[PDB]
């Protein structure tokens, strides 16, 4: 099979600025009979299948932005993106038609880059219907916020969690180029009762010092 | 305006066999070709094979050959993936996609190229474990919550098995302010997602707010209503 590689695997862009997403194949994919290199791109937003950009290496699609160009011959290709929108957020994808069987790259992550937002941060105790089962999940949520990088700690009782808290990240909404983040604190209903002070603390860039939210069990 | 409309997800023991269907919506297959490609964790797409309906000539990849059957009835514009003794490695997303064929007069055929449309994609999950229900509990909006004149609720989609659930709110009517979370694999064995939205806070006294949770594979669909905390 032809292999083909992606360089860089992600990178990170200002918005109106141009990102650039090469594309190698592991042996020539230029089709002799038309002479086209036989390659093309796929964009992959979040949430949706791939859509077709470009074809023969360097032809748009019909609709596609005029900021989508698509260069190279051989082995070598470029898909290029000028003046970089919020909604060309997604995985782009190469993949050659030249040799049987169709192949793909592995697949170039794009971010866009913005200005700092502080998360704004919402603590959920266990509902009465969750613990009577025997288990207590505690959520924090991190909302809209940027960069991606945070630092939340549960304490239970003043006392920091350690191997008890799964975290879950959204892909970057094209909206307003942020992340969101839940924080999943699971104890057992035994565990839950034995304490009374529930804290979510966050660090992030965006604020000038940590937020804690807290409840304290049992208390309106 | 074509469309491709895929099938539900799917969760088959190892060494059964599944069919995936695709049908062509305001549109038919005239005299395109449609391919089957699918997406398994930590791999890249891979072309599994394809078809060229008004022919009838299917073709596949080398190692698929022996184990895939795709077929396409022209009367109903619906084109099929049967792919047989199944592994563990084949749980991946499988795609139909429509696209274009070239004429190679050096070899004297049509040839499979690129894909202009492709379907919503259907989750194959193949496991010895059996699919299991998620169980909905609210994530409440109090004073813990709300932030100025915004709160934040949600649902939390409890211990089900496998991929993938859809939430949605109020029947779809609710989207703004949305953020379905990617699940989460227990050492239990069995995923969990939250599914929250900010909305003014003002509504919480006046609009009723339902998350509804689809899990095709366990064949259930749960609607939770979530309620403001109160010192009742």
């Amino acid at each position: 099979d032809i292999v083909m590689t992606q360089s860089p695997d992600s990178l990170a862009v200002s918005l109106g600025e141009r990102a650039t997403i090469n594309c190698k194949s592991s042996q020539s994919v230029l089709y002799s009979s038309n002479n086209k290199n036989y390659l093309t791109w796929y964009q992959q937003k979040p949430g949706q299948p791939p859509k077709l950009l470009i074809y023969w290496a360097s032809t748009r699609e019909s609709g596609v932005p005029d900021r989508f160009s698509g260069s190279g011959s051989g082995t070598d290709f470029t898909l290029t993106i000028s003046s970089l929108q919020a909604e060309d957020v997604a995985v782009y994808y190469c993949q050659q038609y030249d040799n049987y069987p169709i192949t793909f790259g592995q697949g170039t992550r794009l971010e866009i880059k913005r200005t700092v937002a502080a998360p704004s941060v919402f603590i959920f105790p266990p509902s009465d219907e969750q613990l009577k089962s025997g288990t207590a999940s505690v959520v924090c949520l991190l909302n809209n916020f940027y960069p991606r990088e945070a630092k939340v700690q549960w304490k239970v009782d003043n006392a920091l969690q350690s191997g008890n808290s799964q975290e879950s990240v959204t892909e970057q909404d094209s909206k307003d180029s942020t992340y969101s983040l839940s924080s999943t604190l699971t104890l057992s209903k035994a565990d839950y009762e034995k304490h009374k002070v529930y804290a979510c603390e966050v660090t992030h860039q965006g604020l000038s010092s940590p937020v804690t939210k807290s409840f304290n069990r049992g208390e309106c | 305006q074509v469309q491709l409309v895929q099938s539900g997800a799917e969760v088959k023991k190892p060494g059964s066999s599944v069919k995936v269907s695709c049908k062509a919506s305001g549109g038919t297959f005239s005299n395109y070709a449609i391919s089957w490609v699918r997406q398994a964790p930590g791999q890249g797409f891979e072309w599994m094979g394809g078809i060229i309906p008004i022919f009838g000539t299917a073709n596949y990849a080398q190692k698929f050959q022996g184990r895939v059957t795709i077929t396409a009835d022209e009367s109903t514009s619906t084109a099929y993936m049967e792919l047989s003794s199944l592994r563990s490695e084949d749980t991946a997303v499988y795609y139909c996609a429509r696209g274009p064929e070239y004429y190679d007069y050096v070899w004297g055929s049509y040839r499979y190229n690129y894909f202009d449309y492709w379907g919503q994609g259907t989750l194959v999950t193949v496991s010895s474990g059996s699919a299991s229900a998620p169980t909905l509990f609210p994530l409440a909006p109090s004073s813990k919550s709300t932030s100025g004149g915004t709160a934040a609720l949600g649902c939390l989609v409890k211990d089900y098995f496998p991929e993938p659930v859809t939430v949605s709110w109020n029947s779809g009517a609710l989207t703004s302010g949305v953020h379905t979370f990617p699940a989460v694999l227990q050492s239990s064995g069995l995923y969990s997602l939250s599914s929250v939205v900010t909305v003014p806070s003002s509504s919480l006294g006046t609009q009723t707010y339902i998350c509804n949770v689809n899990h095709k594979p366990s064949n259930t669909k749960v609607d939770k209503k979530v309620e403001p905390k109160s010192c009742d």
